[PDB]
């Protein structure tokens, strides 16, 4: 069950290449409002 | 049983407290363009 460390680490040293990159992480909230966050959530998905 | 009483005291408070600031601070601190940039959208949301 533990044993996927070390092809984990094994792996790591190799990588490939790829373009356009998701979200990754959560990034920081506005802090405002609900309809203006959800609207620039959409707009941004829509054009990107 | 409602409250549409305060609108005009509320509106000259918030008057009397806007010129206050603009005499005697320079606003700086206090977010301007985050309001505006929700505002842009609110009023075509909300109103509609």
């Amino acid at each position: 069950l533990l044993d996927v460390e070390a092809t984990l680490v094994a792996l790591r040293q190799q990588h490939l290449d790829r373009q356009c990159y998701f979200g990754v992480y959560v990034a920081e909230g506005t802090e405002d409002t609900l309809d203006v966050q959800m609207g620039r959530f959409m707009e941004t998905w829509a054009d990107m | 049983i409602d409250i549409s009483s305060g609108q005009y005291q509320d509106r000259l408070i918030s008057l009397i407290a806007l010129e206050l600031e603009h005499r005697r601070q320079n606003v700086t601190s206090l977010p301007i363009a985050a309001v505006v940039s929700i505002h842009d959208s609110v009023m075509l949301q909300y109103e509609r």
